[PDB]
Parts: structure tokens; C-alpha cells; sequence
């Protein structure tokens, strides 16, 4: 008997170059009002909430040093239909681009966003990432999303 | 001994 | 009366990543190096290690960090949160130092055991103080 609202979405790894959010397969959840809603998490009532969210790349190789990973989560307002930024952050991989001399290594980068925050009941919650290309979910627990009421 | 982190508001 | 724990890494331990026993209350135990879940319900599971290696030997270096669930029911492992990482840019003398921090809720059930494990502890840091530690909250 917890009372108060929680989730915590997943990758789905059979989504091919795409973010997609998905609600209970086994070790996911949305309880007490969260809604998963066009890849979005909704907000059942005003409050504080921790919000987290992780995220990994993996490239095959350097082949540019200027390769960027971002990875965000953002809000938007029923009040509003605008769109706020709560946590980002960015990583740059490469330092330097691999001498053909050598030959493809593998290089790996997670990105953990959390904090907490005001949220009003029905605010929109999205994760997302710039470079669904590099995403990594050959495994369980590679890639999530969640909230939690205070 | 305990530093902070981004969930110790849940444990106090 | 909600059940807690918030476990340590046994700095002494060469070789493995130990957590340190009785920190851990209220039904919740550590046996095993795991922590034992004493009711049914949700909980917030967390854990940092931190990595700190002498130069880049070779670009092949990986570091992962994953907490994983078995059930009693299942008897089988199953990974909840997990991240991989590799330090060495530009590799071969600066150290490097690597943070990895996870965290998540999770309907766990009487019984499950959690484990947080790491491929290499030989490039553990345990020069800043109570900063690779392991715990849950139950909500
Ligand atoms: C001491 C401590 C630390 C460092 C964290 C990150 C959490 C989440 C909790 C509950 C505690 C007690």
C-alpha cells in the first residue's frame, strides 16, 4: 500500500534507432495515476517529484573527434504548450579520431539525469536524446526513465 | 561519511 | 517503520567490492554481500562506485557497474540498472578518475536478494570518504 504516484519506464529494444518508452515489461511500472502517453510521462497531481533518467551510447569507433551526446528531460505545461528544459546534460566522447592505423574500439558513455522538482497536474514529461543512433539496450537496465512524488 | 547525492531527500 | 539501508564499501577488501555490515534497518539485512528485502512494495534502489586508473595503457579498458534483483520465485538474475564506461581516450601518465551512479523504483517482492557488483576492482578509489556505497528506501 504506497499511496503516492511513481513509474519508471524502459527502452523498448526492439524500437530501431528511436527512444520509445515502455510501461511494465517485467521491472517497469506506472502506479497511483502515472499515465504513459505519446512517449511522455503525465503528472496525476501538483507536488514535488524526483525525476531521474539513464541513458547509454556505444560507438564503433571515433571517426570524428566532434561526435556530441546529449540526452534531456524536459516539462510542458497544460497552462502552457511550451516546453521547459529541467535537466541536460552533454558529453563529447571523442578526443581524438581513431588513426586508421588502429582499428575499431569500442567506446561506451552513459548519461544519468535526476533532481527534483515542482510539477502541476497534467504536466507532460519527456526524455530524450540527440543521437538515437548510438543508443545501447543489448541489455536489461541499459536505459530508463522515472519519477517519483515527495 | 554520507556526501550528498541526487536522491537523499527520500531517506531524510 | 519504513525499511532502509544504506551499505559501504569495505575498504580493506582487495580484490572484490565488499559492503560493509551492521547503517541497515527496520527488516533489511546484508547476507552475502547482498541486501536481503524484507517486505513486498516499492522501493528506490541506488548505488555510486568510483574508478581512478594511472594513464591510459590501451583504449580496451571497460568499466561497468550493474545492480541486478533475484528472485525467489525466479532464482534467476535479472539486471535493473546498469552502465558501462571507458576512460581511456587517446590512450598510451595523468590519472583519470570515473564516476558511475545508478539508480531507479522498482516493485521488489519478500525475500529478493540485490546485488551491486563491478568487473574491476582493481581500479577502484577509495580516497574520497563514503562515497561508493550501495542502498534503498522503501516508499
Ligand atoms: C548517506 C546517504 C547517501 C550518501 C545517499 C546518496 C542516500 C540516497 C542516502 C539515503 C543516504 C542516507
Amino acid at each position: 500500500p504506497s499511496d503516492k504516484p511513481v513509474a519508471h519506464v524502459v527502452a523498448n529494444p526492439q524500437a530501431e534507432g528511436q527512444l520509445q518508452w515502455l510501461n511494465r515489461r517485467a521491472n517497469a511500472l506506472l502506479a497511483n495515476g502515472v499515465e504513459l502517453r505519446d512517449n511522455q510521462l503525465v503528472v496525476p497531481s501538483e507536488g514535488l517529484y524526483l525525476i531521474y533518467s539513464q541513458v547509454l551510447f556505444k560507438g564503433q569507433g571515433c571517426p570524428s573527434t566532434h561526435v556530441l551526446l546529449t540526452h534531456t528531460i524536459s516539462r510542458i505545461a497544460v497552462s502552457y504548450q511550451t516546453k521547459v528544459n529541467l535537466l541536460s546534460a552533454i558529453k563529447s566522447p571523442c578526443q581524438r579520431e581513431t588513426p586508421e592505423g588502429a582499428e575499431a574500439k569500442p567506446w561506451y558513455e552513459p548519461i544519468y539525469l535526476g533532481g527534483v522538482f515542482q510539477l502541476e497536474k497534467g504536466d507532460r514529461l519527456s526524455a530524450e536524446i540527440n543521437r538515437p543512433d548510438y543508443l545501447d539496450f543489448a541489455e536489461s537496465g541499459q536505459v530508463y526513465f522515472g519519477i517519483i512524488a515527495l | 561519511a554520507c556526501p550528498p547525492c541526487l536522491w537523499q531527500v527520500l531517506c531524510g
